[PDB]
């Protein structure tokens, strides 16, 4: 027979790119561009429960580790795709959220705006400087999604330990398809992942808590930011590293 | 607990 391979799998799982529905014809403000792209994050979270529900391994886990992990990770698995779509889409050049919302020179300088834009370009110009290839990118994007743990450890840490065992292979075989000097380096940026990150979720919980501003939540985010904010506090939270 | 990614993930 011969089992159709893990790299192809994912491939096929990948979701399709979401629509904004922007309107560029209404004035440009900053709470209104930052509602949008919540809101637009909102639907692309789903999109990837969605995906890591067709992720081959990904269910045997507990329920409250599939929990745990899309809790902890969420923003990075969505930085990544953001920097892939701003890698293929425009080299690097600009944000690129959706194919009818993309971040330029006006909108970039709005208020807030310049600061967490530059962070998500970062994410981006690491794809650009590593040339970065497709099924690269689908391995690590799977390897950010299980790189944050509790402190206390997973229920199931099993499961959780063949699974990664599973897509470092992948990541290799990938690597491969496109010579030891690589792995090194991807997993180094997925260990920069954590830093690149960090800024985006202070920013995110300023905005969240931050009344005076308005910026708008999806209820999907909400429920998940308010109960990450507690366990951020804590500092209970404990980033995988390859070195 | 998260209650519409638990559900999302219940489903
Ligand atoms: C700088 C932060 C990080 C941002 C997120 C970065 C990752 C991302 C990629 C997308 O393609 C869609 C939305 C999200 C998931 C995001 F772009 C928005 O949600 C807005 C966001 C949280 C942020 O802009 C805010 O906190 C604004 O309130």
């Amino acid at each position: 027979g011969e089992f159709p391979t893990l790299i192809s799998l994912l491939e096929v799982i990948e979701p399709e790119v979401l629509y904004s529905g922007y309107d560029s014809t209404l004035p440009d403000t900053s709470t209104r561009l930052m509602s949008t792209l919540n809101r637009l994050g909102g639907r692309q979270v789903v999109s990837a429960v969605k995906w890591a529900k067709a992720l081959p391994g990904f269910r045997n886990l507990h329920l409250d580790d599939q929990m745990t992990l899309l809790q902890y990770s969420w923003m990075s698995l969505m930085a990544f795709s953001l920097g892939w779509r701003s890698y293929k889409q425009s080299n690097g050049n600009m944000l690129c959220f959706a194919p009818d919302l993309v971040i330029n020179e006006e909108r970039m300088q709005l208020p807030y705006m310049y600061d967490q834009c530059q962070q998500m370009l970062k994410i981006s110009s690491e794809f650009v400087r590593l040339q970065v290839s497709y099924d690269e990118y689908l391995c690590m994007k799977v390897l950010l999604l299980l790189s944050t743990v509790p402190k206390d450890g997973l229920k199931s840490q099993a499961v959780f330990d063949e699974i990664r065992m599973t897509y470092i292979k992948e990541l290799g075989k990938a690597i491969v398809k496109r010579n030891w000097q690589r792995f090194y380096q991807l997993t180094k940026l997925l260990d920069s992942m954590h830093e690149m990150v960090g800024g985006l979720l202070q920013f995110c919980f300023y905005t969240f808590v931050n009344k005076s501003l308005s910026v708008e939540f999806p209820e999907m985010l909400a429920e998940i930011i308010s109960n990450q904010l507690p366990k951020f506090k804590a500092g209970s939270v404990k980033p995988l590293l390859f070195h | 607990r998260p209650a519409i990614l638990y559900a999302l993930l219940s489903s």
